[PDB]
């Protein structure tokens, strides 16, 4: 069961970094652009969440770090 | 206890045994005065050379000062226990008893007269040592590190 | 006396209080105000330890051992040294 | 007995440490000490009361031996708004060269400390002028404490204690006091305003030497024998007046104007002679009530007695509640508590808005630390009140001769007190956080309209009432017609009314929906620390966890792990409890009080009517911003006058996080610790020779929760204390 | 762990990280205090916890809203 | 108290105008036509009708240009604090008297504890619309003096 | 002048004869 929901866990972030984030863009100017891959609904004004992280994008700025990792995996 | 290295060796037990808190045979006048002298001239190091008078020119007659003192208020506190912890006519509660079974005598230490004669005898040590410290480190002061 | 343990009337002998002491406090005496005709009784207090576990075993209505804490001496501070 | 302490056997013959500390937590306890009798417990605490008169008396003589002999009191008398008053001199022999320098101001000559006890203001008022008057101040106070510790020796000896009936004649005592002590003293008080005070503020010097030539009213002493007083309030002070001098200064002694002075905005020091004149009368007559020896006064038995309702609904109403009051102790000290801990806060709340001292208004660090003072002050004694509300519930109540009056009932109903309280608790607590944590996000999202803002408006409706015109409601005192407008038109509604209106004083400060949500967190303080007491009260005499808690005293450990667990059950505990939310209750009050004013004085009220409806603004608006200047007390590149307050600021950072480690940290640990620790040193060699008397053994439980709370009390008001002095000071606006 | 994750950032944006000048000349985050300021408790508190809590403070109205929230929450 | 109408009030139509250009600036960045750029315009005209419901239901604003709510219960403003209140009353009871019910209902069976870990469903559906009627049916109970108990209280 | 020698006498030696005179009240025995 915990090495299921590890998969489980692991599955997530490939499919958000693939439908909900400006990877495709961060690998043009990684320098300076910042990885985001998640994003709000609209709902109660909390779009304001939605930080110009660049790249023509909008989103929650993240750090955990997949962007370096999917690159040096050439993805 | 335990009987490990530590606690029982023939270097270890002869070290400890003849030093003069416990050279259980000899008068407590002088295990005082020997136990004041290596005291005393031991702490005028670090008063002198760490002192907040350390840089100027009087660096060696503040930390005697205040060596002085520090001997004077072991010499109270030496006073008072001596004071609360034995009555004037109640004999020694050191053991009497050696390693091997040997009843021997109880240390004249353990005694109000005799306590009262040990603190005399740190005292005078603990300033006297605390000179000859200060003597030698600036009079015939070439070698040192200082 | 260092504490004092008191034992009631409403004790009803089960001898759970008696099995509880870490130190042999209470014991059992014969009575006759009950089925199983025995109530506790405390006879040597001086070695009670204050361990309310004697009294954390007796099933009654409130309590029938109660334990007051009283001065301390230095077998009732368990004291080893 | 037979070695410290005296006065408990039970505790001597402890071997171990615990007796030392417990000789010294108990020595004030009189009745649990051995062999004590109710004679013996009176005619210690008349001695000691004494002893308690001595210290303040001997304490306000080192006040004045100081600010006359290390001070500015000439000095700043000639110019009260640029001389910072001194308190003393400084001598630390750890002080470097540049603090030296730092320290030194006020125009004194080497290091010193400003006084922010306004000490000098009220000094002035009262008026002394010189230095040679405190010294002779000094001496006197000193004279007095001298007499007073004679007076707690005398009444020890045989043939000058008084017996137990002496203490007990609760009527002659209140005549005395109610006649003597509070009448008298303020009829006399008067005297001293008219012949000394007002004399001083219109240039005339007055002293023990003359005082018999001058004429309070160039009339004087008769104007009152005829009848018409109406002329003591003649021809008052002009409004152009100069407090030290003759300008302007009128001859009228009694008046009745109500406003301001207006050189040194404060109160008018004619009207508060009259004042202590009128309640010289009041007191004087309200003293005649009880008999004592000449056959007329009411019984206070009696007056217990007839107040009984007919239809039953309080019972036997106050019958016995004479005897119960007047035999126990802890009772009398209860209701003493109960009253000076009001008072301390309507002392508290009366200052800053009506300064009765000259030049005290703009001493704007000084209102901050008097104001904070009193309050934490009235914060601690009205915990004690209840305190000894349960320690009498415990040792001197009777539930025979208290049989359904009014005091056996409310133990009777006691689960319906305890749960309403905390209904009122919950309602506060959920929406008064509520309402914020909705503001809070409401900003966060960049969306300030759509806070909840609710007007505070019947605050704003009773200022409306007092005269302010801001509010617009036009009622009493704010519409002509009124006939209580009328009613004072000539009297004192001109200076009251001017002063009302005015935007410099804090008389009636301008309201928003900040205040509102404030007062709510304050209104939660009260219940919330009321529950805690109150539930502790009525359940000290016992409960169904432990339905006879009677029988282990005011303060036990515990009852053991069973039936699920007792700890901190013991009516002690309860009072442990409350004073955390006292200090929080009293935090949110001062704190509330300082950033509100500290905007006003720089004229920046717009910052606090904004920023103080989400908590952000808080944290950031008024504990951030402000405590710039205190933290560079002192950094690699120097340092300040503003050093010792930014070091006792970290003091009282660093007491406060050692108060956790006693409340987390329980003893059984640390018991287990020190066996270790006090076998390794039964084995050391040249340290086996020197063996404790007293047996090493962790602290209590219950005294790690004294000792947990003492350094948290401790860290809790040094730190406050330093930031809010350091902060207003700093700016000195 | 606190201290050491305290020890990193403070350290790091002191001496290693920051922006690089075309000249050649580098600037660090907070201008190479640590080396003088970490050594008094109070400098702990002046330069580190006051004067890098900026960001988090007044972080109301624009993305980071979410991290200033999440301040007092966690208080 | 002098709190000018939000319709009247410059402040209120300044807040609306910054609020606006803050977000017209974080538009003038992305393609006319992007995704971005349809989501910001949509929370621009969410922001400008939001100005003009306060405008327009009568809310009072201070000197900051925000609303202040007046809770006294001058009826001219009664959808501010006493209609909302009056809603909330008539849910907080629905909410009260159904549980009631439901305890009392399971309470005559041989445990109720179970039947509390375990909620009857089928039985909580009978009881759930009880709930719209609570003022009527609980004003009798507190006249028939069903509504409390006097003086056996544990245990039975 | 009078200040360094009374903040010495109250700083140093009063503390130490109270703290001395205590401790043997306090360790008596009768
Ligand atoms: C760790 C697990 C996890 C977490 C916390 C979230 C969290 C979230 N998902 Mg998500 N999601 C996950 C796994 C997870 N997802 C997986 C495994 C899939 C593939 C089936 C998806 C597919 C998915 C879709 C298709 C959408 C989300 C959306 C959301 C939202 C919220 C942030 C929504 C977002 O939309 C902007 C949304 O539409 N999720
Ligand atoms: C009380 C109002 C409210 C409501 C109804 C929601 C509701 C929701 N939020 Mg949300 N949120 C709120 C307040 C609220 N949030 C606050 C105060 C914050 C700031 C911490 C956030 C931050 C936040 C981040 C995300 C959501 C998301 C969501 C959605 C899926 C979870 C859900 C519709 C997820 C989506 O969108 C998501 O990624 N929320
Ligand atoms: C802060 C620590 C400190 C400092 C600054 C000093 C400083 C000094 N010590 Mg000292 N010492 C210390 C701790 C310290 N001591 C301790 C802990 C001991 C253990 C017993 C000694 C034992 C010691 C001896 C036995 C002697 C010194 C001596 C000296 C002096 C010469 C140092 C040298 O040549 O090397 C110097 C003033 C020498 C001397 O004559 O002092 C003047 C010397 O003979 N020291
Ligand atoms: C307990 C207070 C007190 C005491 C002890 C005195 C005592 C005295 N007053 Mg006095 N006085 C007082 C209150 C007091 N007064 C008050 C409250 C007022 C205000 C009405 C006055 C107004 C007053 C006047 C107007 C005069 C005195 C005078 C006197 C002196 C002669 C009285 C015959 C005497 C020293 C008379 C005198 O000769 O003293 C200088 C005098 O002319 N007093
Ligand atoms: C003038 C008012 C007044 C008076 C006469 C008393 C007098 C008394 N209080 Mg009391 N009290 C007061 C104010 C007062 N307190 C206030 C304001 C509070 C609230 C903080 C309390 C809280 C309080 C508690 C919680 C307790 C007492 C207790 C006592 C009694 C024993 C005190 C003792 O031996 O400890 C003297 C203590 C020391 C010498 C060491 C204390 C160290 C502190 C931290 C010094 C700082 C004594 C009759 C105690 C009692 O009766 O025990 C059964 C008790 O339990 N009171
Ligand atoms: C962050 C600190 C904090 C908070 C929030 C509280 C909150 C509370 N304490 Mg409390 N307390 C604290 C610190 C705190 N205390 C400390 C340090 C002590 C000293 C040990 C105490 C000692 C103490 C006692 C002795 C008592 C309380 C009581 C209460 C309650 C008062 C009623 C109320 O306002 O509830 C309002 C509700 C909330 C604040 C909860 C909000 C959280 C959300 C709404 C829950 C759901 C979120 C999803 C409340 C739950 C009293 C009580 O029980 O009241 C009846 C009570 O008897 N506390
Ligand atoms: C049917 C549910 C119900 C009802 C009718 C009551 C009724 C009452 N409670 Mg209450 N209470 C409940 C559940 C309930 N409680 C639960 C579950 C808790 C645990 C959190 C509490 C905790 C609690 C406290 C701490 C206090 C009360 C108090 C009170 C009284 C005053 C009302 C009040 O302050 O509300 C309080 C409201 C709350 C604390 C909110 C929590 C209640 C939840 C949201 C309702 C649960 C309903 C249930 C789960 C739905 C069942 C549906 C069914 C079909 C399955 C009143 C007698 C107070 C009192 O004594 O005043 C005299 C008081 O101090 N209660
Ligand atoms: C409250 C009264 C008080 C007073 C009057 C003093 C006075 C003094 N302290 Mg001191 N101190 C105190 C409390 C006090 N301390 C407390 C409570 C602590 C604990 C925090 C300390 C910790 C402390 C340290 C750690 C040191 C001093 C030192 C000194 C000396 C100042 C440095 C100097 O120029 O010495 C000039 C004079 C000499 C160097 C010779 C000493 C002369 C003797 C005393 C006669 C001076 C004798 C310093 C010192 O001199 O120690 C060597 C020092 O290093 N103190
Ligand atoms: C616990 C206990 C106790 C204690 C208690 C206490 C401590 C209490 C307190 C209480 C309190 C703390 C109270 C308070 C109160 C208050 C009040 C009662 C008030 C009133 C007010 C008024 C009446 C006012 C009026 C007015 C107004 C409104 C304004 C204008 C003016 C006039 C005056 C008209 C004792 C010891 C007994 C014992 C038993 C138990
Ligand atoms: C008008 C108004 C106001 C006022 C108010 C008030 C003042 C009130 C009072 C109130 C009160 C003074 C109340 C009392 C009460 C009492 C009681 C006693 C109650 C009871 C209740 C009950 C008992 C209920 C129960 C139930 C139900 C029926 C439902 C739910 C469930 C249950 C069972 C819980 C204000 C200003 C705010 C605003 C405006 C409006
Ligand atoms: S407390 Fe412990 S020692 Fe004392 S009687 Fe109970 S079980 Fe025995
Ligand atoms: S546990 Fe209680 S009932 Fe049982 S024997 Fe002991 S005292 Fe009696």
């Amino acid at each position: 069961g915990q090495l299921s929901i590890i998969f489980l866990w692991l599955s997530g972030m490939y499919f958000h970094g693939a439908r909900f984030s400006n990877y495709e863009a961060w690998l043009s100017d990684p320098t300076h652009i910042g990885p985001s891959a998640q994003v709000v609904w609209p709902i109660v004004g909390q779009e304001i969440l939605n930080g110009d992280v660049g790249g023509g994008f909008r989103g929650i700025q993240i750090t955990s770090g997949f962007f370096q990792l999917w690159r040096a995996s050439g993805i | 206890s335990l009987e490990t290295p530590v606690t029982s060796s023939p270097l270890v037990a002869w070290y400890l045994s003849n030093l003069p808190a416990y050279r259980t045979a000899v008068s407590p006048l002088l295990r005082g005065i020997e136990v004041g002298l290596a005291h005393g001239y031991l702490l005028v190091g670090p008063f002198a050379l760490t002192g907040p008078l350390r840089n100027t020119p009087v660096h060696g007659q503040a930390g005697t000062l205040g060596a002085i003192g520090l001997v004077s208020i072991l010499s109270v506190c030496l006073t008072m226990y001596g004071v609360a912890s034995f009555n004037e006519g109640e004999p020694s509660t050191a053991p009497v008893l050696t390693l091997t079974g040997r009843k021997k005598e109880a240390d004249k230490l353990q005694t109000a007269e005799g306590w009262s004669q040990f603190t005399g005898g740190f005292f005078f040590g603990g300033v006297s040592g605390a000179v000859w410290a200060y003597f030698l480190l600036y009079v015939l002061d070439l070698p040192y590190f200082f | 006396m260092s504490h004092s343990v008191k034992i009631y009337d409403t004790c009803i002998g089960c001898t759970q209080c008696v099995r509880a002491c870490p130190t042999d406090v209470l014991e059992m005496i014969p009575w006759d105000g009950c089925k199983a005709k025995q109530i506790a009784s405390a006879p040597r207090t001086e070695d009670c330890v204050g361990c309310k576990r004697c009294e954390s075993a007796c099933p009654t209505d409130f309590l029938s051992v109660r334990v007051y804490l009283g001065p301390e001496t230095t077998r009732s501070m368990a004291l080893s040294y | 007995e037979l070695r410290f302490p005296r006065f408990s056997q039970g505790l001597a013959q402890d071997p171990t440490t615990r007796r030392i500390w417990f000789g010294i937590a108990t020595a004030h306890d009189f009745e649990s000490h051995d062999d004590i009798t109710e004679e013996r417990l009176y005619q210690n605490i008349f001695a000691s009361h004494f002893g308690q008169l001595a210290i303040i008396f001997l304490w306000t003589s080192g006040n004045l031996f100081h600010v006359a002999w290390q001070g500015n009191f000439e000095s700043w008398i000639q110019d009260p708004l640029h001389v910072r008053p001194i308190a003393h001199a400084i001598w630390d022999p750890h002080f470097g060269q540049p603090a030296v320098e730092a320290f030194t101001r006020g125009g004194a000559a080497g290091p010193v400390n400003i006084a922010y006890s306004g000490v000098y203001q009220w000094w002035y008022t009262i008026g002394l002028r010189t230095n040679e008057d405190l010294y002779t101040g000094a001496l006197f106070l000193l004279f007095l404490s001298t007499l007073s510790l004679i007076a707690s020796w005398l009444h020890l000896q045989p043939k000058w204690k008084p017996s137990l009936s002496w203490f007990k004649n609760a009527e002659s005592r209140l005549n005395h006091h109610l006649s003597g002590l509070f009448g008298v003293s303020s009829l006399a008080w008067t005297g001293h305003l008219v012949h000394v005070a007002i004399p001083a503020s219109r240039g005339e010097y007055v002293r023990w030497n003359n005082f018999l030539d001058v004429l309070p009213y160039p009339q004087g002493l008769g104007p009152l024998l005829t009848g018409q007083w109406n002329l003591y309030a003649q021809n008052p002070d002009s409004s152009n007046h100069l407090f030290g001098t003759a300008q302007g200064a009128g001859t009228a002694i009694l008046t009745l104007l109500g406003g301001f002075h207006p050189q040194t905005q404060s109160l008018w020091l004619t009207d508060m002679a009259h004042h202590h004149l009128a309640i010289a009368f009041i007191f004087l007559i309200a003293g005649h009530m009880y008999r004592t020896n000449f056959g007329i006064g009411h019984s206070i038995k009696d007056l217990l007695e007839a107040h009984t309702p007919p239809g039953g609904r309080l019972g036997r109403g106050h019958k016995g509640l004479y005897d119960t009051i007047n035999n126990s102790i802890h009772f009398q000290l209860g209701l003493a508590l109960a009253s000076l801990g009001v008072i301390t806060s309507l002392v508290a709340q009366h200052m800053y808005s009506l300064p009765p001292y000259a030049f005290i208004a703009q001493d704007f660090t000084t209102q901050a630390a008097l104001y904070t003072h009193h309050q934490y002050i009235a914060g601690f004694i009205m915990t004690g009140a209840f305190a000894h509300g349960a320690i009498f519930f415990i040792r001197d109540y009777n539930p025979e001769q208290n049989e359904d009056n009014v005091l056996a009932r409310m133990l009777d109903h006691k689960e319906a007190i305890i749960s309403h309280l905390s209904w009122a608790s919950l309602f506060l607590g959920f929406h008064t956080l509520g309402l914020y944590v909705h503001n809070d996000v409401m900003l966060a999202f960049g969306t300030p309209e759509k806070q909840i803002l609710i007007e505070p408006i019947f605050a704003q409706w009773i200022q409306s009432a007092h005269g302010k015109t801001t509010y617009g409601f036009d009622i009493l005192l704010s519409s002509t017609n009124g006939p209580a407008f009328n009613a004072g038109r000539s009297l004192w509604l001109p200076g009251w009314l001017n002063a009302v209106n005015e935007n410099s004083n804090s008389l009636f400060l301008t309201i928003g929906p900040g205040d509102f949500l404030v007062h709510h967190a304050i209104a939660l303080g009260l219940h919330t620390t009321t529950l805690i007491l109150v539930k502790g009260a009525l359940d000290a005499r016992g409960s169904k966890l432990m339905p006879d808690k009677k029988d282990f005293g005011y303060s036990f450990p515990c009852d053991g792990p069973g039936r699920g667990g007792t700890c901190d059950i013991s009516a002690w505990d309860a009072f442990y409890l409350a004073v955390f939310w006292m200090l929080n209750t009293i935090g949110w009050v001062t704190f509330y009080w300082h950033w509100k004013h500290i905007t006003l004085w720089q004229g920046n009220v717009s910052q606090f009517n904004e920023s103080s409806t989400y908590l952000m603004g808080w944290l950031r608006d008024y504990l951030w911003l402000n405590s710039s200047q205190l933290i560079n007390g002192y950094n690699p590149f120097g340092m300040n006058s503003l050093s010792v307050w930014a070091w006792m600021f970290l003091f009282g950072h660093l007491v406060w996080a050692t108060g956790f480690m006693f409340l987390i940290s329980w003893r059984g640990y640390w018991q287990e610790l020190i066996e270790t620790l006090a076998w390794a040193h039964e084995r050391t060699p040249l340290a086996n020779l020197i063996r404790w008397r007293d047996k090493p053994v962790a602290l209590s439980i219950v005294q790690a929760r004294l000792v947990g709370l003492a350094h948290f009390s401790v860290g809790y008001i040094f730190t406050y204390a330093a930031f809010l002095i350091a902060s207003t000071s700093g700016k000195f606006g | 762990i606190s201290v050491v994750i305290f020890h990193f950032s403070w350290k790091m944006q002191s001496d290693v990280w920051g922006t690089i000048s075309d000249q050649g000349v580098v600037t660090h985050i907070t201008g190479g205090n640590f080396a003088q300021s970490s050594i008094t408790i109070n400098g702990w508190l002046r330069d580190f916890l006051w004067a890098q809590a900026s960001q988090v403070i007044q972080s109301y109205g624009s993305s980071l809203s979410a991290y200033g929230l999440f301040f007092l929450g966690a208080h | 108290a002098g709190l000018t109408p939000c319709k009247e009030s410059k402040a209120f139509a300044k807040r609306e105008k910054q609020s606006v250009k803050k977000l017209n600036s974080s538009l003038k960045k992305y393609a006319p036509d992007s995704a971005p750029a349809l989501a910001i315009q949509a929370t621009i005209d969410k922001t400008k009708r939001r100005f003009e419901n306060y405008g327009k239901f009568g809310l009072l604003c201070g000197s900051d240009g925000l609303p202040h709510l007046i809770v006294s219960g001058d009826q001219r403003h009664w959808g501010e604090f006493i209609t909302p209140g009056v809603l909330f009353l008539y849910i907080a009871g629905w909410i009260g008297w159904v549980g009631r019910s439901y305890l009392i209902a399971v309470s005559g069976e041989k445990k109720p504890a179970m039947r509390e870990i375990i909620i009857d469903v089928e039985l909580a559906a009978r009881i759930i619309p009880r709930g719209f009627i609570w003022p009527v049916a609980a004003y009798r109970e507190l006249i028939n003096g069903d509504l409390v108990v006097d003086d056996a209280d544990i245990g039975y | 002048n009078l200040p360094s020698i009374f903040v010495p006498l109250v700083g140093l030696v009063f503390p130490a004869i109270a703290m001395t005179s205590l401790f043997l009240y306090v360790q008596k025995k009768k």
